[PDB]
């Protein structure tokens, strides 16, 4: 052990008692029976360390912690009495800057009205979905507990290995157990053990940390991503851009860390090329990041050109503006988007000398990369900083940092190797042969018309709802369970699951268990998904649906959907969905450009639909016309006429809305549409006629 | 300051909207094949001895539109529902009319134009078999494209006006005087993509091989330079085209 080390430790341990007491174990406050959890561990298995971290439980003269401290030997551990005095009280502030019953669950971040019901985070089983508010059994956290003390008495006591096992099971458990309380436990205690691990580095037995800028919150966000990845000369290289982007991100944040002598839990996200980071504010640590800020530019123009920017910016923030009076903690993070908006129109200004393709075709089988050095045998791929190294299943993995993709579970890697987890939406269809399959084979296994689909979505106003959020620990939790929607849990929304959750979408086929589907991009608050054009046009229902279950219909998707002949070039059907994704969002957001549309220019006819309106739509019509998988109904297989004709009727009503021939023109087939409804024409809204071609159009195609 | 407008007017689609680098090469082609290298040379003296062209811009009707100020970006908290919608749609936007243009400068507040008078319409084609794009440019009625010069007239008349004369022989050639009110600054921006010689205030990367700031950058005074260069001698357009901007401080 270090201070370093333990501080962290610590401040992530802290709070351990909690899910002890509300189990029936101790019989005494979180605090005194945290600390008879981890003392009873430690005299089990043989590591003293735990009895060294059960005194953080309890704290705050300090007549008998210093006697206690005393008992336990620090030198032992190569540590100092007072070293350890500082440690505690850091700890115990860090505590209170990051932030009844005991069977209260979670309450969501996305509608504190609703709760989770207890389950350890697991991408595989059920979707986390804000419900009714349910006492949680003290069985389940005992459960909990148990198995919470047989991973802890495997684990190697390094944060990198105690985080993991704190995510998988106080993933779902109240931080504290008041009424509408948003914050999940595991989000507390890394903030905490992130906050305190500053507070050391930053050189406080200390309210001098609290009423002093010691700490930097420093954001980084990558600029011209969309042109890095979708303007190329293929859906293989389009991943591999997509994947090389996540690394070089890693490598920035992971050099970050290490040269700041941080943790992982000083990540408050890294989603979507945009990172949070809680740090010291020593004139070592803005040295350590202006060469860091430096080298990554200067790496990413010799490799890129002015494509792909990084944009560094870092705030001196002290205790208070993690905190409420009278909001500090959004208007601390407002400043420092500031500061990012102008070094984005400053790109590669830290360079002076700026005014005078075979390593990722080869980028199915592999488990996660080695951060080794540059000049390092199999490095695979380069970031600013470091060697990337295929770790594959046969074989032992290769660097100080271990990347591993899409467990909490470090598996067989060495005890000496930092764990860093990742998640990545990687779904794809795979092809007759073992590889991913391509914009041609996806086009080809359509209903009806070959076209590939194609979908762009992305969350409603984010940036306004995480400016709502008052202390770290709360944007740890609404950062991350956002965040993992679209790392996580749309991989399974395309398998097939969530089927009551779901329930019925507008839908031209019985759904596939190998879904014609391939994710480009899923993460922070969007996706890019091609595959079969009617099985996209099914999963954008499915996952709005998902989504709306998972905030508490308290958010809202936009999507720009899009169906192309499958040679069009991936910059093209980038713009086009882009386009149609800006155009639902500047309609109102909560809605679906479902297809191309004719419409009067006369700034009446949205282009867009409501997704709610476009589903009631779907239920009225599609039934009375379609059969399913393929087909027209028996009716309609001599009479498939009269829906291209109620087309030609409404492009009468394009013409001119005004125009009142389309009266004239007009079965008891399509009723509501042979009418001239006033509502409407009262309200100033489009006529019924003009929303139907959204549904026809899409049966049309299904039937060719 | 007032300028010397050249308007033209589209006999038909554009390609590209040409800015003052693919301007100042058509022009100094054109005044090869008039007047000989003697011409050319004197063109050069004339914008590096402090003639200047702005990019084009487009026009509609009787109104002018100039580049968006980068200047206002991080300006514009200057109903929260309203605040986050409008200021994504002004970040967006690439051009101003003349009115809000002035109002940007001296960063009070202003408005976008609604519609702009041109849409891309770029037309797919089959090749032998994949599908390849060309971007044309449609022009709604009286609408088109022009360009500022500041300068001496006997400059304009000798060079600039014959010149655009011959380039037109797919568009027709006329000018009227402008004025842009511009607040008296330090600081200015360029309605020309420029080299920068100082590295600058605000600005957006344009790659053509050349490193541009683009129209709309902010710079404190750098009059940019031209180059010359060596491929079987020709000159590249790079001078700033200088209007003084209101700064906020940050
Ligand atoms: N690895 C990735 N693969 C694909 N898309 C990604 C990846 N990482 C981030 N994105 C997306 O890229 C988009 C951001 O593109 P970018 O060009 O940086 O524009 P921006 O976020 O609007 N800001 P700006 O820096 O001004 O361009 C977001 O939708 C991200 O979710
Ligand atoms: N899970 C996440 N955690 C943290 N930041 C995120 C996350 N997802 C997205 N962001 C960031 O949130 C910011 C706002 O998201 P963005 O999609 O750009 O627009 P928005 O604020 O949601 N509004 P709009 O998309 O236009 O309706 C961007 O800087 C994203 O990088
Ligand atoms: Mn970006
Ligand atoms: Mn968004
Ligand atoms: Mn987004």
């Amino acid at each position: 052990m270090e201070i370093d080390e333990l501080t962290a430790l610590g401040g992530l341990l802290h709070d351990i008692g909690k899910p002890v007491q509300r189990a029936g174990l101790y019989s005494g406050d979180h605090s005194t029976q945290g600390a008879r959890f981890l003392r009873d561990l430690a005299e089990n298995t043989g590591r003293a360390e735990y009895e060294l971290l059960s005194l953080f439980s309890e704290f705050h003269n300090d007549e008998l912690m210093i006697r206690r401290i005393k008992e336990l030997s620090p030198e032992r551990f190569g540590l100092t009495m007072e070293d350890v005095l500082n440690a505690l009280w850091i700890v115990y502030e860090a505590d209170n800057l990051a932030s009844p019953q005991a069977s209260r669950p979670l309450y969501s971040v996305f509608n504190p009205g609703k709760a989770y019901p207890w389950a350890e985070l697991d991408f595989e089983k059920e979707l986390p979905v804000p419900g009714d508010v349910f006492s949680i059994r003290s069985q389940d956290y005992r459960e909990l507990v148990k198995r919470l003390w047989e991973e802890l008495s495997k684990a190697k006591l390094r944060s990198d290995r105690l985080l993991p096992v704190l995510e998988k099971y106080l993933t779902f458990v109240s931080s504290v157990t008041s009424e509408g309380n948003i914050i999940s436990l595991y989000d507390h205690m890394r903030m905490t053990s992130a906050i305190a691990l500053a507070m050391l580095r930053a050189g406080c037995a200390e309210g001098r940390c609290r009423k002093e800028k010691r700490f930097l919150l420093i954001e980084g966000d990558f600029s011209g991503i969309q042109d890095f990845i979708y303007r190329v000369s293929t859906l293989k290289y389009l991943r591999a851009r997509s994947a090389y982007l996540e690394l070089i991100g890693w490598d920035v944040v992971l050099e970050i860390l290490s040269r700041l002598g941080l943790t992982r839990a000083n990540v408050v996200f890294n989603a979507g090329g945009h990172f949070m980071i809680i740090a010291q504010n020593t004139p070592d640590a803005v040295k350590e990041l202006e060469e860091i800020r430096a080298k990554a530019v200067e790496w990413l123009y010799r490799e890129f050109e002015s494509d792909l920017y990084l944009a560094i910016e870092w705030e001196p923030v002290s205790g208070r503006e993690f905190g409420r009076e009278g909001n500090l903690f959004a208007e601390a993070r407002k400043r420092l988007k500031h500061k990012l908006t102008v070094r984005k129109l400053k790109r590669f200004g830290e360079i002076k000398g700026l005014f005078e393709c075979n390593r990722l075709v080869s980028l199915p089988k592999l488990l996660g990369f080695g951060r080794t050095a540059k000049n390092d045998a199999g490095v695979l791929v380069e970031g600013p900083f470091s060697g990337f190294v295929p770790y594959l299943q046969g074989g032992r993995p290769v660097g100080e940092q271990i990347l591993v993709k899409n467990t909490l579970n470090p598996g067989e890697i060495p005890e000496s190797a930092q764990f860093v987890p990742y998640f990545v939406a990687d779904y794809f269809k795979k092809d007759p042969k073992g590889g991913v399959a391509t914009f041609e084979e996806l086009s080809m296994a359509s209903t009806g018309t070959r076209r590939l689909g194609v979908m762009k979505g992305d969350v409603d106003r984010l940036g306004e709802f995480f400016s709502s959020m008052d202390s770290p620990s709360k944007l740890a939790t609404a950062s991350r369970f956002m965040d993992y929607f679209f790392k996580g849990y749309i991989g399974a929304i395309i398998e097939g699951k969530f089927g009551y959750i779901i329930g019925d979408v507008p839908s031209l086929r019985d759904w596939p268990e190998e879904p014609d589907i391939v994710v480009v991009y899923a993460g922070g608050d969007d996706f890019f998904i091609v595959g079969a054009w009617d099985q996209i046009f099914e999963l954008a229902f499915r996952v709005r649906r998902a989504f709306n279950a998972y905030t508490g219909g308290k958010l809202t998707l936009s999507v720009g959907l899009g169906y192309f002949d499958e040679r069009t070039p991936i910059y093209r059907m980038a713009d086009v969905v882009s386009e149609r994704l800006d155009t639902a969002k500047d309609e109102g957001r909560n809605r679906v450009f479902v297809v191309g549309r004719s419409r009067p220019l006369d700034g009446k006819h949205k282009l867009s639909y409501e997704w709610n309106h476009y589903e009631e739509l779907w239920r009225t019509y599609a039934p009375r016309i379609y059969a399913g998988n393929g087909r027209l109904k028996g009716k309609l297989e001599s009479k498939k006429g009269l829906l291209w004709k109620l087309l030609e009727i409404r492009e009468l009503y394009v013409r001119d809305p005004n125009d009142v021939r389309w009266a004239y023109l007009t079965s008891d087939l399509f009723p509501e549409l042979v009418g001239i409804d006033t509502k409407a024409v009262e309200r100033k809204e489009p006529q019924p006629v003009y929303w139907v071609d959204g549904v026809l159009k899409i049966v049309l195609m299904a039937v060719r | 300051p007032k300028f010397i407008a050249v308007k033209l007017i589209p006999k038909g689609p554009f390609r590209d909207i040409p800015r003052a680098d693919t301007l100042f090469g058509a022009i100094g082609n054109a005044i090869s094949a008039i007047h000989g290298q003697s011409a050319v040379e004197e063109l050069v003296d004339a914008f590096v001895g402090g003639a200047r062209i702005s990019s084009a811009f487009p026009y509609s009707g009787d109104t002018y539109y100039l580049p968006k100020p980068l200047s206002v970006e991080p300006a514009l908290e200057g109903d929260e529902e309203e605040r986050y919608t409008t200021a994504k749609r002004l970040r967006k936007a690439k051009y101003l009319d003349l009115k809000n243009f002035e109002l940007a400068l001296r960063l009070r507040p202003f408005t976008i134009p609604e519609e702009i008078p041109y849409a891309r319409v770029d037309v797919p084609r089959v090749v032998l078999s994949s599908i390849y794009f060309w971007e044309e440019i449609r022009f709604r009625e009286k609408s088109g494209v022009y360009f500022l010069y500041s300068g001496p007239r006997e400059v304009f008349d000798g060079y600039i006006a014959p010149a655009m004369r011959f380039l037109g022989d797919l568009f027709e050639v006329e000018f009227h005087e402008m004025k842009i009110d511009a607040p008296g600054s330090e600081y200015s921006v360029t309605l020309s993509n420029a080299l920068p010689t100082k590295t600058p205030v605000l600005w957006r990367l344009l790659r053509k091989r050349m490193t541009f700031i683009a129209e709309g950058s902010i710079v404190k005074n750098d009059p940019g330079g031209m180059e010359r260069l060596e491929l079987g001698e020709v000159y590249v357009y790079g001078l700033t085209f200088p209007l003084g901007v209101e700064l906020p401080e940050g």
